[PDB]
């Protein structure tokens, strides 16, 4: 068990982004007191910041990250990656800080088909923005209620491939579910 | 579709416990947030609390967390709120409400009709109903005289007629008991034709009476 | 932690009149709603967020202002708008209350119709005489009962009751009753109440023979 500093709180300040430079310095952590950001700058790497491309295999390393104090924001991730894996193990966020005040989960404009968050049982402050996520199904199918702290809270989960297309291409929760949710198609993925 | 049902009235004396229920029809139980609001007679709301009845969880006012406590029976879709300590400041109607905001984004809003508790030292009596016979337009009613505690029930014929009639606040009196009087203003033409029936109901007392109105 | 402010506590105006109820706030606040209480039925929600108008309530009513100030208004108010309105915020995970405006409706003068009820039999046998004088649909509410026995008046040994606004036709309705013991109530004949109110231009008086 162990904490870390997040993006912005500590010497993660000044930094826009989860990137090469700094993403080794999560090795082996469980909280996160601050907010996670993948932005597209942590693929395409930063010369005014003096700051190398990010190789997403190095994204493994957030897979033992288990609470998350402040927000997650993922506005970019692997074209080919098609799910949230390194997220895998996150059981909960606390959204003590929210973008723009508001989103303690931002999972915009990206390529997963999939969400799989297959371990998050709590955000205990902030609301849920799944926005333009062409590809995204399976979001619906759960309660996310059940994942919630107050009534203030609210799901912004706009724009994705549209509910039909999954149903149609068949993507809807595999047999084996309990119909509370899903996370993605295969069995571990019943909310 | 959506109905909340609660619990019927109950008198307490002070120090006792109640577990106030509220059996909530017509949408997905583990849906919605439950909360509870308090209105002291003659007076303002109060918050007292939310349950998510998904998950279990709680938020509770400031004031309420030692008194009241908040639970759930998803496998009969009902919602209880049980108070402590009680004291003769608990008098008041206990609203329940699913209150949240939809998927769709929009908010989600529905009531009780409320459960009233009386926090008081003294006992539960029933009334008794004496006509108030017919005297253009002529007007006859019920009198239920003396019961404690608030609240009674009347209606006339069997909520079937609604038009004009007047039940009016009860009147604690000068002995302690509470006393009552439902009007109606009817065609002195249908006196004739017509039978005039008040249905009351004392629900603390289980007592639940039917009498004719007639011109005597 | 927040602490709200609401004003005013009464209002009177006439239908198609322009109601405004303001209501303050200590810090700032996430979430604004608007609730209606009609007497003697629930809470109901009209506006949430601050102006957003619940689903099926009509134009007339509205809610605006932000940071810790909002209005509320009805912008043409209908009879059927007798009630006592409230705000509520949502900050930070607790709910938080105003302390109501009870808005009421302004018409013009209406006579009350006088009614007379005797005792029952059934009351008579068991040893208490009940005698009700029902004043009905009248404004405003100010409005006097006086129970006259053999051309006697009558102090503390009577109650009275008048209901809430008409939802309908604006107007109230008084039930007073003049209470004796089965004894005192042989002893007399004729019993009466004069009506002293302001749509009435001489107190009408209303009676019967028995007792
Ligand atoms: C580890 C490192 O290089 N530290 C820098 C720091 O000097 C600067 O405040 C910031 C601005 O982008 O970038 C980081
Ligand atoms: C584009 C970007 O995020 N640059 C930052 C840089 O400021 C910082 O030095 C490092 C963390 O030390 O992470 C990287
Ligand atoms: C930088 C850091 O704290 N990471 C260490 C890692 O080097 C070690 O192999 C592991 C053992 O399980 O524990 C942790
Ligand atoms: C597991 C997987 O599919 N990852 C591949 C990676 O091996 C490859 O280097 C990259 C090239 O763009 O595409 C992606
Ligand atoms: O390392 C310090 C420097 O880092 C970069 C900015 O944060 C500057 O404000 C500062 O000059």
């Amino acid at each position: 068990k162990k904490v870390c500093n997040g993006i912005g709180i500590g010497e993660f300040k000044d930094s826009l982004s989860i990137n090469a430079t700094n993403i080794k310095h999560f090795k082996n952590c469980t909280s996160i007191s601050g907010d996670l950001h993948i932005l597209p700058v942590a693929f395409r790497g930063d010369s005014f910041t003096h700051t190398p491309p990010l190789d997403p295999q190095e994204l493994d390393i957030l897979k033992t990250v288990k609470e998350i104090t402040g927000f997650l924001l993922i506005q970019a991730w692997p074209e080919n990656r098609t799910d949230l894996h390194a997220f895998e193990n996150l059981e909960i966020i606390r959204g003590r800080t929210k973008q723009h005040g508001q989103f303690s989960l931002a999972v915009v404009s990206l390529n997963i088909t999939s969400l799989g968050l297959r371990s998050l049982k709590e955000i205990s402050d902030g609301d849920v923005i799944i926005s333009g996520n062409k590809n995204l199904c399976y979001a619906n199918t759960i309660n996310w209620k059940k994942l919630f702290g107050t009534s203030g809270q609210k799901t912004k989960i706009i724009s994705n491939r549209g509910e039909n297309s999954c149903k149609a291409t068949g993507q809807v929760c595999h047999a084996l579910c309990s119909p509370e949710g899903c996370w993605g198609p295969e069995p571990r993925d019943c909310v | 579709q959506v109905q909340l049902v609660q619990s019927g009235a109950e008198v307490k004396k002070p120090g006792a416990s109640v577990k106030v229920s509220c059996k909530a029809s017509g949408y997905t139980f583990t849906s919605h947030w439950m909360h509870w609001v308090r209105q002291a007679p003659g007076q303002g709301l109060e918050w007292i609390g939310e349950f998510n009845p998904s998950n279990g969880r709680t938020n509770y006012n400031e004031k309420f967390k030692s008194k009241a406590t908040m639970t759930v029976d998803t496998s009969t879709n009902t919602a209880y709120m049980e108070l402590s300590s009680l004291r003769s400041e608990d008098t008041a109607v206990y609203y329940c409400a699913s209150r949240d905001y939809d998927y769709a984004g929009r908010y989600f809003d529905y009531w009780g009709q409320g459960t009233l508790v009386t926090v008081s030292s003294a006992s539960t009596k029933g009334p008794s109903v004496f006509p108030l016979a017919p005297s253009g337009t002529a007007a006859l009613g019920c009198l239920v005289k003396d019961y404690f505690p608030e609240p009674v029930t009347v209606s006339w014929n069997s909520g079937a007629l609604t038009s004009g009639v007047h039940t009016f606040p009860a009147v604690l009196q000068s002995s302690g008991l509470y006393s009552l009087s439902s009007v109606v203003t009817v065609p002195s033409s249908s006196l004739g034709t017509q039978t005039y029936i008040c249905n009351v109901n004392h629900k603390p007392s289980n007592t639940k009476v039917d009498k004719k109105v007639e011109p005597k | 932690d927040i602490q709200m402010t609401q004003s005013p506590s009464s209002l009177s105006a006439s239908v198609g009149d322009r109601v405004t109820i303001t209501c303050s706030a200590s810090s700032s606040v996430t979430y604004m709603y608007w609730y209606q209480q009609k007497p003697g039925k629930a809470p109901k929600l009209l506006i949430y967020d601050t102006s957003n108008l619940a689903s099926g309530v009509p134009s007339r009513f509205s809610g605006s202002g932000s940071g810790t100030d909002y209005t509320f208004t009805i912008s043409s108010l209908q009879p059927e708008d007798i009630a006592t309105y409230y705000c509520q915020q949502w900050s930070s995970h607790i709910f938080t209350f105003g302390q109501g405006t009870k808005v009421e409706i302004k018409r013009t003068v209406a006579a009350p119709s006088v009614f007379i009820f005797p005792p029952s039999d059934e009351q008579l046998k068991s040893g208490t005489a009940s005698v009700v004088c029902l004043l009905n649909n009248f404004y405003p509410r100010e409005a006097k009962v006086q129970w006259k026995v053999d051309n006697a008046l009558q102090s503390g040994n009577s109650q009275e009751s008048v209901t809430e606004q008409d939802s309908k036709d604006s107007t109230y309705s008084l039930s007073s009753t003049l209470t004796l013991s089965k004894a005192d109530y042989e002893k007399h004949k004729v019993y009466a109440c004069e009506v002293t109110h302001q749509g009435l231009s001489s107190p009408v008086t209303k009676s019967f023979n028995r007792g």
